[PDB]
């Protein structure tokens, strides 16, 4: 439960500007004037290159079939399976 | 040395499964030399694909399953670009 609880704190501090709060007004002014005139950070959510994503998904779909054989093979070693055979 | 049908080749999925694991598994351990016809069609395409994805999935492993293809010089499509009189390095 603690390890699951760990994440959102790191999230909230990752999003926060760097100043201690007597100087956080220096951060608030620039962001407020940038949102006055007219997006996550790219370390937690990024839209990859299409050409890159094709290679990544092909690597993934390779690895799945390597998982499945070990899954069904160790499923063949339960004793109820042996009695049925 | 694997040989098969080039232009008009059809296979059931069970036959396809052996190329992915049986040929690659017995090629990759012994340090084989897969020699085949050099063509993009049919069975040679199946060997060409099934040896490529192993090299990607190897995760920067040392060594590559070396593959040598032999085809006739006559039935090549764009070979006029290949003839360079000097050493085409």
């Amino acid at each position: 439960i603690w390890k699951f609880q760990r994440h959102d704190l790191i999230e909230e501090y990752h999003g926060r500007p760097a100043a201690p709060p007597p100087f956080i007004l220096l951060s608030h002014l620039q962001l407020f004037i940038k949102r006055v005139v007219l997006k996550r950070h790219k370390q937690l959510k990024n839209k990859l290159e299409k050409n890159e994503e094709a290679a990544l998904l092909s690597w993934e779909i390779y690895l799945k079939e390597n998982y499945l054989q070990n899954r069904q093979f160790q499923q063949k070693q339960r004793p109820e399976q042996k009695i049925e055979d | 040395s694997v040989t098969g049908g080039a232009k008009n080749f059809n296979m059931k999925p069970r036959l396809k499964s052996i190329f992915r694991r049986g040929l690659v598994k017995v090629a990759q351990t012994t340090g084989a030399w897969i020699i085949t016809g050099g063509s993009h069609t049919g069975v040679m395409k199946q060997v060409g694909e099934a040896v490529r994805d192993f090299s990607l999935s190897s995760s920067y492993k040392e060594g590559e399953l070396i593959t040598i293809g032999v085809a006739t010089w006559g039935t090549v499509h764009r070979r006029e670009g290949l003839i360079h009189p000097t050493g085409s390095f």
